[PDB]
RNA sequence: CGUAAACCCCGCCCCAGUAGGGAUCGAGGGCUGCAACUCGCCCUCGUGAACGUGGAAUCCCUAGUAACCGCGUGUCACCAACG
RNA sequence: GUUGCUACCCCUCCCUACGGGGAGGGGGGCACACUAGGGGGACUGCCGGCGUAAGCCGGAGGAAGGAGGGGGCCACGGCAGGUC
RNA sequence: GCGGCUUAAUUGGAAAACCUCACCCGGG
């Protein structure tokens, strides 16, 4: 679903990285 | 002596850039030294549409009206 | 010689005879293009002939073979296989056409089903959507 | 025999810039380069 | 600098030009006029616009291209990429082969780009937009 | 009555006013004539086959014959 | 008249005391001095401009096939040093369905300069040089407010304008002439440039040419 | 270029008169002592320095 | 012309259902491309036409204020309309037109159903077809 | 001389006669006449020989791109088509594979073709006759283009 | 994955609502899935609607750009006319 | 220069107008091209004109010329803007 | 895609058969 919370709104399954989109742009750097 | 292949049109030179004018600008004013034929010796200032060159000769329908205003 | 036969009856159909032999069966209402094409090489004639100066003897296999094309193509190739009241694989043309068809649409409307509903209500009868083109501004059946 | 500059692996994940669609689609370009020699 | 002398003696020069994506690369040794594009002759290309625009080098130079053979080996960027790319490479490498400075000149006459190259090469796509609307 | 869907009396007409003309092509013939380009067309390289022009430019549709 | 100096590729032509300027050289052959051919049949070196001012920007320089890569819209007047007959292969590629197929427009015109020839007997560039001298505008109409109503009035076109103005015509022309008719956009594309070339009204670009100009003289 | 900002005309400026005798009226050797004499990491800063410090020797030669 | 009303008529005029609103009136007059529509109702029943002139007016007279700044296809139909049988000459269905102030007029057959409509436009087309010689000083307005 | 010296159009044309007049083993097969050679191609092909023009440009490829195989081919022969809805915008369809794979299985028993662990290859009986075809081109081909004369009649 | 399409060459079509168009509909064959009727996707045969270039109005774009062409990928058990 | 490139070789097969050509396998090599890190290059620098001068216009050379081309970074303060 | 209309429901804001789901009917 996430990895950083619950969302299931934006999954994101390119290559391996399970995170919901919103979380991402937090925690890419 | 002969300039203007055309039969009505006398050819003019373009000896100064004077500057634009028109709605929009696309009419840029032109000091043009008339070639052969009748206003040998006249010097006119045209509106020329189109981008216009220094040395660029270009044909006159008539040789009377300079007029610039197109506002 | 002889001059093209501007008409050639075919099919129970007023075929052209200037028209080339396989793009001339096609206006049959239960032939088109690749039967039409099928037809003509699997009887021999050229397909790219004239309809019109074709001798008589080859215009009655071609009238032979397309009221019985389920004789000469393979069960893949035919508009109802697997007839849906009798079973066997069929070619319709013509007026066993348009009854054929008829006949599978009033089944749905007399049996009240979905699709049958649809037809009756004279809109569209697979999954699409009406909030939309939906409407149709053309015919809907043509067949 | 010596180093060698095999070419490097680039990851991409372009995200959109909003927390619900609001306003103009502007994206995000996230970018993890990889090298690798021999 | 696109040219260097690879055995001299028998002379033999290879060449490069690029286009786009594609590149050409050329080696000359002195022969009859054969030329080979990938194998295939020149005058045996399909397309044919393709194939006016590599021969063009080896028109304007009149009989000095009938003393060398010339391969070439393109690869990338589409016929009109590659049929540039061989254009050049097939110009830079007459000049150089036969260091005749006037052929370098009339090279240059016809087509200033012959031997300078196009830097231009394309434009990403940026996002929210169509293309790259530039 | 060479091209079967033709008769000779036209075929025989065109054949001849294409000797007066500097360059015929399938289009030029179709509406002078009144026949399809396609028919047009069978005219003109029976000519061809014939000797009577020579094809001098080729494309899809259009061909330009010259007549020798 | 010129203070500014000017490019190399450039040459004047002084005659009597008017500066006739080209910018692009007339004079190239072979290495071995043979002279290079348009389409490999198509000889440059009798073909005249008749025009003073149209001679500065068509381009006569030599060259087997029309194909600059699209180098020369950068800089302003750089239109003067693309080849004439790759300007008319450059108005084939419309509408959008057609854009970016130079390989067709080239062969329509290619196509073309050979019905061209055998029609007429003439050098096809050069009939074609003399359709734009019998087809461009020497005035045109231009926007004017008065105060709610925008009338016309009439300026000078230059020189580089009527060289787009006589090519978009006869380009345009031919392209509606060979839509939804059975007529190959060749033939017609081979008929406008003959009949503008022999000042023949029906062409459309002499219609065009004198429908500009005589709206030109009621708006002075 | 078409205007030089004030961080290229502040930097030039001050190079030039703590060092008066180490500049000449040609861009090359200005741009190699420019390198050597300033803290100059931006390859872009240090040819539009040393561009504008060739100018300054125009100028002040031009005016004797 | 001795030309008969059935010869002029248009006989599939375009169609709107009686609840179709305002914009699809719009619409359907931009698609048909006709100077005239004909209404009917869920039961396919004609009980007018709108012609352009009277949705123009409609619309002119209903939404027209901007100094105060701050339907159904039904409501615009007229049933009544001017009417001649199928023998009708030309000559008495412009009579009937210009009297009624209609830019048609609707052909009713013997039992009293429409058939078809005849409008401005295909009286000065049975004109072109036959009509006599004058100059226009005459008839110019 | 070889393959590359001679135009592919003239090559192609000359072969499928030779095939269809010389070779037995390559027969259009019976459900010929009621396909197309594809997926969703418009129309059935035209040419009464086309079975044949298909095994001579099959052969010309392998020439080129000798140990390919069925997969590739299908590829080589691939279309622009309409995939699904007829009003959705065009995507690449590969050509039918049973086409292609009887006719690289009547090449190989003439013995033109031969199979490998990465693909078909011709056999050098087949590129000798692909060859000879060529070269008897070759030979017409030069005396309208003496221009050709320089790749395989080197002075 | 992968020998992309547009493109080039050759042959048929010839101004017609057509060998343009491919909506709609009938018969049949398959794939994913626990499940395909409402409500999925692919193929075959047949059927061939509007449409003949679009009113007032209105959008984008300055060079490898506009336009055209395909390909990869995100979403994803299956499915992209979307990014 | 474990990967990528093929000028240079040798073996095969095929064609051969008879000289040669072409495709495959291997060797040798990094030459070319390619990959990837560092560095250089462009500065209105030179020439003509104008300008006190910031700078502007033309030209030459130049791979590249006027901020070289495409993009990132979003100043204060707002939009009782969008998102429980 | 949104609005309106209809609806038991057509969900709520300014890559849908299950799940998603936030809505309706029946049940835990
Ligand atoms: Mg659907
Ligand atoms: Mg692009
Ligand atoms: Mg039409
Ligand atoms: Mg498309
Ligand atoms: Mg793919
Ligand atoms: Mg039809
Ligand atoms: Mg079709
Ligand atoms: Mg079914
Ligand atoms: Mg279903
Ligand atoms: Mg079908
Ligand atoms: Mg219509
Ligand atoms: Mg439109
Ligand atoms: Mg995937
Ligand atoms: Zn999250």
């Amino acid at each position: 679903r996430c990895l950083r919370c619950g969302t299931r709104e934006a999954v994101i399954r390119k290559y391996g990285l399970y995170l919901c989109r919103r979380c991402f742009r937090e925690v890419a750097p | 002596v002969k300039f203007s292949p055309y039969e009505d049109a006398v050819a003019g030179l373009v000896v100064q850039i004077l500057g634009r004018t028109g709605v929009a600008g696309e009419v840029t004013q032109v000091k043009i030294r008339v070639l052969e034929g009748r206003d040998k010796g006249r010097v006119l200032t045209r509106n020329v549409k189109g981008p216009v060159r220094l040395g660029d000769i270009v044909m006159l329908r008539e040789t009377e009206r300079e007029a610039r205003r197109i506002t | 010689a002889q001059e093209i036969r501007a008409i050639v009856r075919i099919g129970d159909t007023d075929l052209d005879g200037n028209k080339t032999v396989a793009y001339a069966l096609a206006k049959i209402r239960g032939i088109g293009i690749a039967t039409a094409y099928a037809i003509c090489r699997k009887l021999g004639i050229d397909p790219h002939a004239t309809l019109g100066l074709l001798p008589e003897d080859q215009i009655n296999k071609l009238d032979w073979a397309v009221r019985n094309l389920h004789e000469l193509a393979p069960a893949w190739f035919l508009n109802r296989r697997k007839d849906p009241e009798t079973g066997r694989d069929l070619h319709l043309i013509g007026s066993e056409l348009v009854l054929a068809a008829k006949r599978d649409v009033d089944l749905m409307k007399k049996l009240k089903s979905w699709k049958g509903i649809r037809h009756s209500l004279g809109l569209k009868v697979r999954g699409q959507r009406t909030v939309t083109t939906g409407r149709f501004g053309a015919t809907a059946g043509v067949t | 025999r010596g180093p060698i500059p095999l070419p490097t692996k680039r990851l991409m994940v372009t995200v959109r810039r909003a927390p619900s669609g609001q306003g103009y689609h502007t994206f995000d370009h996230w970018e993890l380069r990889i090298s690798k020699r021999l | 600098p696109w040219v260097s002398i690879l055995q001299e003696n028998p002379r033999v020069i290879i060449s490069v030009g690029k286009k786009k994506t594609a590149v050409a690369r050329a080696i000359i040794k002195p022969g009859m006029g054969r030329v080979r594009i990938n194998g295939y002759p020149l005058e045996l290309w399909p397309i044919e616009m393709a194939r006016v625009k590599m021969q063009e080098p080896l028109i304007l130079a009149g009989d000095l291209a009938k003393k060398v053979d010339i391969e070439v080996n393109v690869r990338g960027g589409g016929y009109m990429g590659q049929a540039i790319a061989t254009r050049i490479a097939i110009a830079r490498g007459l000049v150089a082969y036969f260091q005749s400075e006037e052929l370098k000149k009339l090279y240059e006459e016809y087509d200033p780009y012959m031997l300078k190259g196009d830097p231009r090469r394309t434009e990403p796509k940026k996002p929210g937009i169509k293309h790259a609307r530039s | 009555r060479t091209i079967q869907t033709l008769d000779e009396k036209v075929f025989q007409t065109i054949a001849k006013e294409v000797q007066s003309l500097k360059a015929v092509t399938p289009y030029e013939i179709a509406t002078k004539y009144g026949i399809k380009m396609s028919l047009a067309f069978k005219v003109l390289r029976a000519l061809r086959d014939r000797g009577d022009l020579v094809l001098v430019a080729k494309g899809h549709r259009t061909e330009v014959y010259v007549p020798k | 008249i010129f203070g500014e100096q000017l490019p190399k590729t450039s040459r004047v032509e002084y005659i009597g005391d008017v500066p006739i300027i080209e910018e692009c050289p007339r004079e190239l052959k072979t290495l071995d001095g043979n002279p290079i051919l348009l389409f490999g049949k198509w000889s440059f070196e009798d073909v005249v401009v008749r025009d003073p001012g149209l001679r500065r920007y068509i381009c006569l320089k030599p060259v087997v096939l029309p194909h600059t890569e699209g180098r020369y819209q950068k800089r302003r007047f750089g239109k003067a040093h693309i080849p004439i007959v790759e300007r008319l292969v450059n108005l084939l590629m419309r509408p959008g369905r057609n854009t970016g197929k130079k390989h067709k427009a080239y062969n329509i015109v290619k196509r073309a300069f050979e019905i061209i020839y055998y029609k007429t007997g003439r050098n096809p560039i050069q009939v074609f040089i003399d359709a734009i001298i019998n087809t461009a505008p020497r005035e045109e109409i231009t926007r004017i407010i008065m105060g709610g109503i925008a009338y016309s009035v009439s300026v000078d076109v230059s020189p580089q304008r009527r060289l787009d103005l006589s090519l978009r015509w006869i380009t345009e022309g031919a392209r509606q002439c060979s839509f939804n008719n059975p007529k190959p956009i060749e033939e017609c594309l081979a008929d406008e440039i003959m009949a503008a070339a022999a000042n023949d009204p029906k062409s459309y670009a002499v219609r065009k040419r004198e429908e500009l100009e005589r709206i030109a003289a009621a708006s002075r | 270029g078409r205007v030089k900002p004030k961080f290229i005309k502040s930097l030039a400026e001050k190079l030039l008169e703590a060092y008066p005798d180490r500049f000449t009226e040609s861009f090359k050797e200005n741009k190699k002592a420019v390198a050597e004499l300033a803290d100059i990491p931006s390859k872009t800063v240090r040819n539009k320095v040393a561009g504008y410090i060739t100018r300054l020797v125009k100028r002040q030669k031009a005016k004797e | 012309t001795g030309l008969r009303a059935r010869d002029v008529m248009l006989s599939d005029v375009p169609m709107v259902n009686v609840r179709d609103p305002l914009s699809s009136i719009r619409k359907a007059f931009l698609r048909s491309k006709s100077g005239i529509l004909a209404v009917v109702d869920d039961s396919g029943k004609v009980v007018g036409f709108i012609t352009r002139r009277d949705f123009m007016s409609y619309i002119a007279e209903k939404s027209l204020g901007y100094w105060r700044r701050q339907g159904t296809a039904g409501d615009l139909a007229k049933s009544e309309y001017p009417t001649v049988s199928e023998s009708a000459t030309l000559e008495e269905v412009a009579y009937k037109m210009l009297a009624a102030g209609t830019d048609y007029v609707v052909v009713i057959d013997s039992a009293g159903q429409p058939i078809g409509v005849v409008t401005k436009d295909e009286l000065v087309k049975a004109y072109k077809e036959r009509g006599r010689s004058v100059k226009v000083g005459e008839l110019m307005t | 001389t070889s393959v590359k010296d001679v135009p592919a159009d003239l090559l192609i044309a000359e072969l499928a006669k030779y095939i269809k007049d010389n070779v037995p083993q390559v027969k259009p097969p019976v459900w010929a006449p009621f396909v197309k050679t594809g997926a969703n191609k418009e129309r059935p092909p035209m040419s009464e020989d086309w079975w044949y023009i298909r095994a001579a440009s099959i052969m010309r490829k392998l020439y080129i791109y000798g140990p390919v195989g069925v997969g590739s081919l299908r590829t080589a022969y691939g279309y622009r088509a309409k995939i699904g809805d007829k009003t959705r915008p065009e995507r690449t369809r590969k050509a039918g594979g049973a086409i292609i794979r009887k006719i690289l299985q009547q090449l190989e028993h003439a013995g033109f073709v031969t199979k490998t662990k990465r693909g078909r290859v011709l056999t050098p009986e087949g590129k000798s006759l692909v060859d000879r075809v060529a070269a008897r081109i070759a030979k017409e081909l030069v005396k309208q283009r003496p221009e050709l004369a320089k790749y395989v009649a080197p002075p």
